[PDB]
RNA sequence: GGUGAAAUUCUUGGAUUUAUUGAAGACUAACUACUGCGAAAGCAUUUGCCAAGGACGUUUUCAUUAAUCAAGAACGAAAGUUAGGGGAUCGAAGAUGAUCAGAUACCGUCGUAGUCUUAACCAUAAACUAUGCCGACUAGGGAUCGGGUGGUGUUUUUCUUAUGACCCACUCGGCACCUUACGAGAAAUCAAAGUCUUUGGGUUCUGGGGGGAGUAUGGUCGCAAGGCUGAAACUUAAAGGAAUU
């Protein structure tokens, strides 16, 4: 502190600024999220200017209640501003590394598959999945590696399970699919023959590219 | 213990003790020699055409059967090929690996198991001359190989 | 250990150890008269085939190759030769 | 001393005598 | 002369394993000598846990432990007494102490 | 009932930072870190540095209004380091022990999917 | 920032830090193992194409076609050499700040060449299992990977299912490992380093005290660095190996 640089009155910036409302999608349950704070709108450079594009990422359990999905995450990206109240949109579903990190166990093949799809609508989302092979009930063996081909196999059923999932209806509607894991659910039924497997997730849904603005489909998330 | 690898197996058909005929067996050695004419005929190598006899025929080897062996069979009919079949084969499998070196440059495993496969044809064919199935002076390169196989 | 008759052994014995490891080689194949379910025509099908082997009259397709013994096509119905 | 640097020592030697046999040549 | 028969290393059937720098002073060291401990320690220690609870909004929540695998050169784990020193006799043992 | 901030503890082996933002990340609410409080400049990294920008930070808050926060503790990562310094549970605990309300906390550390090469070269840091 | 402590350096024209993003080139974490494959060097993101391959199964086919190899070939880590492209990181040289009696050393900050790639070259490494290759035989024991058999064995469930995954038992091939040696060995140790004074299965290569010396010279191959080949004079009673207190 007594180092000093060469370095070659409005004091609380705080009293020059205002709180806002965070405005979750109707696809949640606590439909209102937290505050946000902006600096109060100057004569060109308004409020609602430097706030459309602002990413809040919050927990999903403090969206639906429940803390059976704590380890979920999701980015809500600002959209529309009300007056006092600023309306997101669905930006990005994440893991939380407690979970992912936690769920790599030693001993088994962790299968990991990619892809990118577009929506009913013109929202191009790369979505990831992570599936575990498991000991099955009974084994002996002190590993249950999955051989590579399974492997494989498994892979290509995943992709093809997201691709059937997307491509068929809205943002809204794929995020309103993901919350209760339908479409995990899905996955462990259809490789259920290739391998048993265990712990699958849909971790990490990216966005990429939205269509233009459309207003009123936005509205229709809200009220 | 193998020829060009480090490999160390011995999986192979063990042939049963009787020369005889088997007991449930009925047909005929000339009705075996007639099929294996026709297949002849219609393209077949020796190995395969076994394979045929042992799988949709009650022929367990036609050796035990007829009293000759297929290749046999096939030259005194006059249809024994103009190179023998395992020789033919690996001059195939030869060409192949030549035509993907052709197309990409910097595959140099390809290149190796290519030379590999040159070596066992020398090899085939040097016995070959020896025992006078291929004429005394026949050779194998490039060009020249490429028309044997096609 | 130490003494044993080599020549004649036990026949599970026998059937335990690797074909040609046995005294004489014997092959552990077998040849399979093969009824298909809709004509009466009986083919001798070798039990690891390696060719879809069909029924001489009607193309059925009674066996299907694996990595060793063949597998038989459900309606079939084999008796061993 | 290392047997690499010594190795190191007679190449530079040998660098040097190479230098001379061309001067002289 | 040999002071193992493993060279202390567990390759063997290999040829070459690709290295992994050290995380306490980045030697680089080949990712079989390479000793790996992996390290389940919670995110909030275990003094200040009763505090963090007293504080927190939802009662009976999670507390999250965080999760690393580390590798060390072997003169960092001897210096750091992951590894000890031990007698010819039970230097054999492959078995964890726990 | 409550409002909410990110408290964001960064805390490398020499130095530690404070840093309560909102919840859109974007807008800050006092920095703080272990120089400003220690100038002995190898107490950078100590606890109680850690703890005094704590304090420091709370105070802030308080007078803002932001009565609960989300802490991402965050060690220097990608190729550096790794494990958190020894001020970042220090800050927590001062976090914790000045009135203010907790909830949700992670590991924020810039973990590689195998990155660049690492400082030192092969031989390392000899000491 | 950095550190054992500092300083170098960047900073109110606002560093660090926070959030979204964008570009560029790297690399392929965790999973990752006494596990896989390849002739070795080596080889982990997905998908497609392109050929190749070991093991296994085989009442298929040829019928001694084989084993090992002086001559000759093919590949061959990393650095290094030309000329392009790329140049994020890290970084021989350099700067440069400390530490020291010195410190153009370790530590700190920068940083050309290099690191990546495309055409050439280079031919070496503790290129190590410091164990040449092929074959036979001798001793138990569990594991494990690849395949194949037999189990009214368990689960899956869409009713029998049929696969798949397990479970048990056997079996070839592999990476290893554990305990004993009745054999070896100077011993450390070794299921080969055993079946050697009770000495002969087939073969290629290499060594003959330590230095001088991988030097001198002559070839030869390299654009060059260098490589392969390789002495003698003279010198010396030891140099060494494994174990011991
Ligand atoms: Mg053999
Ligand atoms: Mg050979
Ligand atoms: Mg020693
Ligand atoms: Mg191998
Ligand atoms: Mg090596
Ligand atoms: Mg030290
Ligand atoms: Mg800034
Ligand atoms: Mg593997
Ligand atoms: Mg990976
Ligand atoms: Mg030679
Ligand atoms: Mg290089
Ligand atoms: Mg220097
Ligand atoms: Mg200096
Ligand atoms: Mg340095
Ligand atoms: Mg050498
Ligand atoms: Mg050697
Ligand atoms: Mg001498
Ligand atoms: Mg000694
Ligand atoms: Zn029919
Ligand atoms: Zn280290």
């Amino acid at each position: 502190a007594v180092g000093k640089n060469k370095r070659l009155r409005v004091v609380d910036p705080f009293t020059r600024k205002e709180w806002y409302d965070i405005k979750a999608p109707s696809t949640f349950e606590n439909r209102n999220v937290g505050k946000t704070l902006v600096n109060k709108s100057v004569g060109l450079k308004n409020a609602s200017d430097s706030l459309k594009g602002r990413v809040v990422e919050v927990c999903l359990a403090d969206l639906q209640g429940s803390e059976d999905h704590s380890f979920r995450k999701v980015k809500l990206r600002v959209d529309e501003v009300q007056g006092k109240n600023l309306l997101t949109n669905f930006h990005g579903m994440d893991f939380t590394t407690d979970k992912l990190r936690s769920m790599v166990r030693k001993w088994q093949t962790l299968i990991e598959a990619n892809v990118t799809v577009k929506t009913s609508d013109d929202y191009v989302l790369r979505i990831f999945a992570i599936a575990f092979t498991r000991k099955q009930a009974n084994q002996v063996k002190r590993t249950s590696y999955a051989q590579s081909s399974h492997i494989r196999q498994i892979r290509k059923v995943i992709s093809e399970i997201l691709t059937r999932e997307v491509q068929n209806s809205t943002l809204a509607q794929l995020t309103s699919k993901l919350i209760p894991e339908v479409i995990n659910k899905e996955i462990e039924n259809a490789t259920k023959d290739i391998f048993p497997l265990q712990n699958v997730h849909i971790r990490k849904v990216k966005l990429l590219k939205q269509p233009k603005f459309d207003l009123g489909s936005l509205l229709s998330l809200h009220g | 213990g193998r020829m060009h690898s480090k490999g160390k197996g011995m999986s192979s058909s063990a042939i049963p003790y009787s020369r005889n005929a088997p007991a449930w067996f009925k047909g005929s050695s000339d009705g075996v020699v007639e099929q294996i004419i026709k297949y002849a005929r219609k393209g077949l190598t020796p190995s395969q055409i076994g394979v045929l006899l042992r799988d949709a025929h009650g022929v367990t080897q036609a050796k035990v059967i007829t009293g000759n062996k297929i290749l046999r069979i096939l030259k005194s009919n006059g249809l024994a090929p103009e190179i023998p079949e395992d020789l033919y084969f690996l001059i195939k499998k030869a060409v192949s690996v030549r035509k993907h070196l052709e197309r990409n440059r910097k595959d140099k495993d390809a290149k190796f198991r290519l030379i590999l496969i040159e070596s066992r044809i020398h090899r085939l064919a040097r016995y070959y001359r020896t025992v006078s199935v291929l004429p005394p002076n026949w050779k194998y390169e490039s060009a020249t190989a490429s028309a044997l196989v096609n | 250990v130490l003494v044993q008759d080599l020549l004649h052994p036990t026949a599970a014995s026998e059937a335990r150890k690797h074909k040609l490891k046995t005294l004489v080689q014997s092959p552990r194949s077998h040849f399979l008269d093969v009824k298909c379910p809709g004509c009466l025509n009986i083919t001798t099908v070798f039990s690891h085939a390696q060719t879809a082997v069909t029924c001489e009259s009607c193309s059925t397709v009674l066996c299907t190759p694996t990595g060793g013994k063949a597998k038989l096509s459900e309606g079939t119905s084999f008796r061993r030769k | 001393m290392r047997a690499k640097w010594r190795k190191k020592r007679t190449r530079r030697l040998k660098r040097k005598r190479r230098k001379v046999r061309a001067r002289s040549k | 002369p040999k002071k193992r028969a493993s060279n202390g290393r567990n390759k063997k059937g290999r040829g070459h394993v690709k290295p992994v720098r050290c995380v306490n002073c980045s030697r680089s060291v080949p990712k079989d000598k390479a000793i790996k401990r992996m390290a389940i320690r919670n995110i909030v220690e275990a003094a200040a846990i009763r505090d963090l609870s007293e504080a927190s909004v939802y009662a009976e929540y999670a507390l999250p432990k965080t999760y690393n695998k580390l590798h060390y050169c072997i003169s960092c784990a001897i210096h750091a007494r992951i590894v000890r020193v031990r007698s010819r006799t039970d230097r054999r043992i492959r078995a964890p102490p726990q | 009932s409550q409002v909410f901030g990110v408290a964001r503890i960064f805390a490398s082996f020499n130095d530690t930072f404070v840093h309560v933002t909102d919840l859109s990340g974007r807008e800050t609410i006092a920095r703080v870190t272990g120089g400003m409080k220690v100038k002995a400049d190898r107490d950078e990294s100590s606890p109680y540095a850690a703890m005094l920008a704590a304090q420091d930070v709370a105070a802030k808050c308080k007078e803002v209004g932001i009565t609960a926060v989300h802490i991402k503790i965050r060690a220097t990562g990608g190729t550096r380091s790794k494990t958190p310094g020894p001020g970042g549970q220090a800050a927590l605990r001062a976090l914790a022990r000045s009135g203010l309300r907790i909830g949700r906390i992670e590991d924020v550390t810039p973990v590689p999917s195998d990155s660049t090469r690492k400082k030192g070269g092969r031989r390392g840091r000899r000491l």
